[PDB]
């Protein structure tokens, strides 16, 4: 010509849901 | 973005067997630079 | 054989030197049986080009009288028509503008008498666009025809109807095509249809029509009027009757000829028009029928003469009869090259084969020219051609592909070394 | 082929046929058949080309208008065509015919000659505007190869001095006798005509009773 | 990219194939030599050991070693599977 | 327009759960009888497996396009 | 060279990968471009047999001359598009050489 | 009875008169390889992709096109129908961009196929490559139209089945180009078929631009609920999420097309 | 010449055009 960086997985995929997420002030 | 003189340019991949597919791409309006699929190039008529 | 007579030269007027007009061809007595005609029958007319054995005058050659006689069948309620196609994209085919810009009424009557022979109701003439001046002239000479009631409803003193009308072609060579030019009309973009639904049975504006070079609907009055079987005698077996010939490039007097059918290719050059710029030595080849007929060398030249079969056995066609004529200076690789140049600036591309083909063949033409090209690529184009010649649509994929296979067939030692010269100088 | 709206060239340009040509449309329209109307687009586009050269987005909608067509029809026509200009042609244009009959008379040999006398390249306007060059392929009059066709003149036989005469008497006056240049007319063969020198025959000659 | 092939064997294993339904007739159901030069003599279940036998003690068809015993499934065919044994 | 994925009888299972692999986000299942599609050669066939093995069936016919017509020259009348 | 990523996901990348080992989920990356927003290996599964680096028709996915990547716990090995991407912006030093020494006789 | 008798390769079968040399084959069961062809689409011939030999005849005749008349054996796998095709090929593919691994259309591709069954192992294709330029049809619809093999299709379908005669071809030569000559966008229902009918992938869809490919695709045939009409469709699910709703024949429902809402 | 005289001469030649058929 014990270390604390270890390879972790993840799920790199952008959740590919939604939720209805509920009326924030009732009626 | 790589200027060209003719209408439709080449994009090797900046090779040949080491590079993309080649694909020819047409930088005919100056409006759009065209960008090979393959190396994201923009190109500038 | 040779030395068509003047006293049997059809198109009189040619060259001008009298009075296109009416006064001038009533003083050629064009119109001097056509009540008659009409009245003997549409039988009687068929008989007599049955009797004359005419080939097609436009490109293709069919017997006349057979085409004119599929949209005789009786009528279905659909009126029948006549298109005449002054188009002649063709390069060397100055053949009928002659007789637009001259003797108009030659046409005028052969459409009318053309037209009781197919009971046409009305004939489209499709000039093109080019000939404005063309254009001019026909519809000038067409307006005396009525005024003189030649034409019109109860044309020429007789119970049958006739309208003639001229449509304006937009600069394309494919709209010479039996069926595009039809397409043409009907204002649709000028592109054939396929051969299943024949132009008699479908047509213009759905209607059985029929399609004739100018030139085979001027000379059926002429040809009924005078003696089919006077013309007949002029022509070789099945060929038959004179058709104009006109020679351009490298002759010493370019001109169009009306002289008789069968002439040896080498007397045409050396006893009319010019004899080959340069002598008949001069000679690298010989484009007998136009750019679509494939071209011979000189060693054939003097050989065969001039006849849709003698050239058929010599493997060109007589086509339109342009003849154009190379000497030893040219390039004969550019020229047809150009050629290859002039199809795919023009081709419609409605059709796979002939779009990518003619294109592929005019890159791998201009790099033969340059002689970029290796030896082994000049039979792969022999191989490309024939995929072209017998898979497309209309014929122009035909026509491309001929210039092209007789550029191998007969000049496959000079492009090899064009292949040799570039190799060389690296 | 594509029509990028430009304030020049673009659908804002009003166009109406003068009411003399909407008379000529009519006149074409009769000759086909009642219900075919639709025919009419190539010599009515042709119109259109003949009241403006430039036959602009907005001229081509017209067309369809006046025929009842889809604009996309007349679209299609107008493209085909090269007869067609969808862009501004100059007053004068000039096209040199350049296939390979032409060419084997040194037609080409005309095109060196006629860039030099319009000072500009093959293809374009000229910056007067005064003629535009393009190299058109074969125009019908091989016979007399050398050629070049300037709207509608249709010149033949043209040589560099010839065209010269010619281009000069464009750019200074108008109708340069347009026409062949060596007298060798239409197709005559330059010696002599070697044929039809003999005097017609006369109506009812050679009838032989058809 | 054509197989090197011998007719000769095509030939010879299709008349062995004749021999062996002629000897067998009660049993074979079907004969054929493929076009992989191979032969396969198709025989009704029953003919499992008689067919087997001729083949192991035949003086003009000695068959002695069992290459493999295997049974394609083939679901649709009623009789699903097709119990093959391969001889040399 | 390949019809030659069209011309066999399948027999397929219900859809059960897929979810995800909390972990890598991966898709997982517990259908062990999921990515099963014998193929059969006639509903006979298939109608007499199902019934062989006690599955439940739904058998569902055969939908060859019917003949329409077509002709060239169609287009060209007016 | 450039430093864009060469994967165009064209799943060609899992497709012949016998132990069905690779999920390469994509989308428009926003340039308007295509690209990964997943890639992975099970490296637990896989059976280095390099029928990835074959078919690739860019050059993206290789198989690099490393054999030192043991790991103490199973999370190790399902690498990611990040210890893929990385472990390229690794190597590439010592990939090329190798490509370039073995480019003709592929 | 007005059956005529035409030959497949022998078969023998017996046709009504007016049936295209290609419809015969089918019945037969052999299949004419075909661009340009549809159904349910007029015949046009564009493609010449079809070209057999009918018995003891010059030349090769269209299967599209040509009525069969009585007694022609069609020979579909003779030495001259599969010059007809390996030739063709070389030509579709001359002008093609080599983007298949951008061609989301890869395994869904009408065209390598028959280039891999009928067509040519190489290419002797050592030109220069063609392009045009992408233009925005909508926002469904992804046109990267350097692709087109113009065939003519998407044309008659926005003219026959959806009555909007917007798309056409314009230019002559190689440079015909299929779109729309003024940037109008397609904007109809039935608007994203042209995606499903343009065997090409050169106008695909938008949404599901690169979220998949075919073969990892598992497909659930149900039925569309969007619309009343109830038409019949097939739900593409990768890994447990829907990627794509594409229409499945059914003659009397929806004869393979579905509405925009419910694609 | 001029460029509408081709047009003008179908104008004139209008009347000697007998009627056209309909669908
Ligand atoms: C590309 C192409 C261009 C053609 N151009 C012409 C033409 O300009 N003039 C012509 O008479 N025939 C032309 N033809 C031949 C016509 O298709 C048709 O066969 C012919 O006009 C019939 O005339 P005829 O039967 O009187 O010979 C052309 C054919 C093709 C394929
Ligand atoms: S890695 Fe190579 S093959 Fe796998 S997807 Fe990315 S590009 Fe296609
Ligand atoms: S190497 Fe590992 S990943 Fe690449 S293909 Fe073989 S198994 Fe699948
Ligand atoms: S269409 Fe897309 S997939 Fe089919 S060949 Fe052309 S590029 Fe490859
Ligand atoms: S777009 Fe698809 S359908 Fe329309 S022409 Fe090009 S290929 Fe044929
Ligand atoms: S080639 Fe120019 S006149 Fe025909
Ligand atoms: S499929 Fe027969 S013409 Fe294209
Ligand atoms: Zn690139």
């Amino acid at each position: 010509p014990a270390t604390p960086e270890q390879y972790v997985p993840y799920s790199t995929t952008r959740k590919k849901i939604h939720e209805w997420v509920p009326p924030s002030t009732p009626y | 973005v790589n200027e060209v003189e003719h209408r439709i340019i080449a994009c090797d991949g900046g090779g040949g067997a080491l590079g993309h597919p080649k694909v020819y791409i047409n930088l005919d309006k100056e409006t759009k630079t065209g960008t090979c699929g393959y190396c994201g190039l923009q190109f500038k008529q | 054989f040779g030395s068509l007579k003047d006293e049997d030269r059809i198109f009189t007027n040619l060259y001008g030197r009298h009075d296109w007009r009416l006064k001038g061809a009533l003083r050629r007595g064009d119109w001097y049986k056509t009540k008659e005609i009409l009245l003997k029958g549409p039988d009687w007319i068929l008989g007599e080009m049955k009797t004359s054995g005419l080939r097609g005058r436009g490109g293709a050659g069919f017997p006349t009288g057979l085409k004119w006689s599929f949209m005789n069948k009786p009528s279905d309620g659909r009126p029948k028509y006549l298109v005449v196609n002054a188009d002649e994209g063709e390069p060397g085919t100055c053949k009928d503008r002659e007789i637009m810009r001259h003797d108009p009424h030659k046409l005028v009557e052969g459409c009318l008498v053309g037209g009781r022979a197919m009971g046409a109701r009305a004939a489209y003439i499709y000039i093109r666009g080019e000939f404005y001046n063309e254009a001019s002239n026909l519809q000038v000479a067409i307006r005396e025809a009525y005024e003189a009631g030649l034409i019109g409803k109860n044309a020429c003193g007789s119970d049958y109807d006739f309208d003639v009308f001229v449509v304006r072609g937009a600069g394309a060579y494919i709209c010479g095509e039996e069926t595009a030019l039809i397409e043409s009309i009907e204002g649709k973009q000028g592109k054939p249809r396929l051969k299943p639904p024949f132009p008699a049975d479908v047509g213009v504006f759905g209607c059985p029509t029929t399609v004739a070079n100018v030139e085979t609907v001027a000379v059926s009055p002429t040809i009924c009027r005078r003696g089919g079987t006077w013309f007949a005698g002029f022509g070789r077996e099945r060929n038959s009757g004179t058709k104009l010939f006109n020679i351009s490039g490298h002759v010493n007097h370019p001109c169009t000829v009306e002289e008789e059918m069968s002439v040896p290719l080498k007397e045409l050059i050396e006893k009319h028009a010019g004899g080959v710029t340069g002598g008949w030595d001069n000679l690298l080849a010989v484009i007998p029928g136009g750019s679509s007929t494939p071209l011979i060398p000189k060693s054939v030249c003097e050989t065969v003469l001039m006849d849709f079969d003698a050239l058929v056995q010599a493997q060109t066609g007589l086509g339109t009869a342009a003849v154009i004529v190379m000497d030893r200076s040219t390039d004969i690789v550019k020229a047809i090259a150009r050629l290859i140049e002039f199809y795919k600036h023009e081709s419609c591309g409605q059709c796979t084969p002939c779009r990518e083909g003619v294109d592929w063949m005019n890159k791998v033409m201009a790099r033969f020219v340059k002689g970029d090209a290796r030896p082994a690529e000049i039979d792969s184009l022999w191989e490309i051609s024939k995929q072209i010649e017998g898979h497309t649509i209309c014929a122009l994929g035909d026509g491309a592909a001929w210039p092209v296979q007789g550029l191998i067939r007969h000049f496959r030692p000079e492009l090899e070394d064009r292949m040799q010269r570039f190799a060389q100088q690296h | 082929f594509v029509h990028r709206d430009t304030p020049e060239n673009n659908p804002d340009t009003p166009f109406d046929f003068t009411p003399e040509n909407y008379k000529r449309i009519e006149a074409i329209v009769k000759n086909y058949p009642e219900g075919h109307q639709a025919a009419a687009v190539l010599p009515v586009l042709d119109l259109a080309q003949r009241q403006n050269g430039w036959l602009p987005i907005s001229a081509m909608n017209k067309v369809a208008e006046v025929l009842q067509v889809p604009p996309m029809r007349v679209y299609e026509v107008a493209t085909f065509y090269t007869m067609y200009n969808r862009k501004p042609v100059g007053k004068y244009h000039i096209q040199v015919c350049t296939t390979t009959p032409c060419m084997l008379r040194d037609s080409d040999s005309i095109l060196e000659t006629l860039q030099r006398k319009l000072g500009i390249k093959v293809g374009e306007t000229t910056p007067d505007k005064l003629f535009t060059l393009i190299e058109v392929e074969c125009l019908g009059a091989c016979v007399n190869a050398p050629m070049v066709q300037i709207n509608d003149n249709y010149y033949e036989d043209l040589t560099p001095k010839d065209i010269e005469e010619i281009i000069d008497e464009l750019k200074a006056g108008k109708v340069p006798k347009p026409g062949p240049r060596s007298g060798r007319f239409c197709c005559e063969p330059a010696g002599g005509l070697t044929s039809l020198t003999e005097p017609p025959k006369g109506p009812g000659f050679g009838v032989q009773a058809g | 990219t054509v197989r090197p092939r011998s007719d000769v064997t095509h030939k010879q294993l299709s008349a062995f194939g004749e021999y062996v339904a002629e000897i067998l007739p009660k049993y074979v159901q079907q004969v054929q030599v493929s076009c992989l030069d191979e032969l396969e003599i198709c025989i009704h279940p029953d003919g499992v050991i008689p067919t087997l036998t001729f083949l192991r003690d035949h003086t003009n068809a000695q068959f002695k070693s069992l290459a493999d015993l295997t049974a394609v499934d083939v679901p649709t065919r009623q009789n699903r599977f097709e119990i093959v044994y391969n001889l040399l | 327009s390949g019809v030659n994925n069209t011309k066999k009888w399948k027999m397929e299972f219900d859809t059960r759960e897929r979810w995800e692999n909390p972990l890598m986000g991966w898709a997982s299942t517990a259908d062990p009888l999921s990515n099963m599609v014998l193929t059969f050669s006639a509903k006979e066939d298939a109608i007499a497996f199902a019934e062989k093995n006690g599955w439940s069936y739904d058998v569902e016919e055969k939908k060859v396009p019917k003949p329409k017509s077509k002709s060239y020259g169609a287009n060209f009348s007016w | 060279p450039s430093g864009e990523e060469r994967c165009i996901a064209c799943k060609l990348c899992e497709a012949i990968c016998p132990a069905q080992a690779i999920t390469i989920e994509a989308e428009p990356r926003a340039d308007g471009s295509r690209r990964t927003t997943r890639y992975d290996i099970d490296m637990t599964k896989c059976i280095y047999c390099g029928f990835c680096q074959e078919a690739c028709p860019v050059d993206a996915i290789v198989e690099g001359p490393n054999f030192e990547f043991s790991t103490e716990t199973h999370e190790e090995l399902l690498y990611n598009k990040e210890k893929l991407l990385n472990n390229g912006d690794k190597w590439e030093a010592e990939i090329a050489a190798n490509i370039q020494a073995d480019y003709l006789y592929r | 009875s007005n059956l005529i008798e035409v030959f497949v390769d022998g078969q023998s079968v017996m046709v009504e008169p007016g049936t295209t040399v290609l419809q015969a084959c089918e019945k037969v069961g052999m299949q004419i390889p075909r661009f340009c062809y549809h159904e349910r689409l007029s015949v046009a011939g564009n493609c010449r992709m079809c070209l057999v030999e009918i018995e003891k005849a010059p030349k090769v005749v269209a299967a599209c096109a040509m009525p069969v008349m009585k007694g022609w054996n069609i020979l579909t796998n003779s030495e001259k129908s599969k010059k007809a095709r390996e030739g063709v090929m070389e030509f579709l593919l001359a002008n093609h961009p080599l983007d298949c691994p951008i061609c989301d259309q890869g395994g869904e591709c009408d065209l390598q196929d028959q280039s891999m069954m009928f067509g040519s192992d190489r290419s002797r294709f050592l030109e220069g490559k063609r392009a045009v330029e992408d233009k925005n049809i909508g926002p469904l619809v992804k046109t990267i139209m350097t692709r087109c093999i113009q065939c003519t299709r998407c044309i008659r379908f926005a003219s026959e089945i959806a009555g909007v005669d917007d798309l056409g071809t314009t230019g002559r030569g190689n440079d015909m180009q299929v779109g729309t000559y003024i940037e109008k966008m397609f904007m109809s229902e039935l608007s994203g078929n042209v995606i499903d009918i343009c065997p090409v992938g050169a106008l695909t869809s938008k949404p599901y631009a690169f979220t998949a490919r075919p073969w990892e695709t598992r497909k659930t045939e149900s039925i569309d609920v969007m619309d009343a009409v109830g038409s019949n469709i097939v739900v593409s699910t990768r890994t447990g999420e829907v990627m794509r709703i594409l229409p499945r024949m059914h003659e009397d429902i929806n004869e393979e097309w579905i509405s925009d809402k419910t694609r | 010449y001029n460029t509408y005289t081709f047009l003008d001469l179908n104008l004139d030649l209008s009347k000697f055009r007998l009627p056209q058929p309909s669908s």
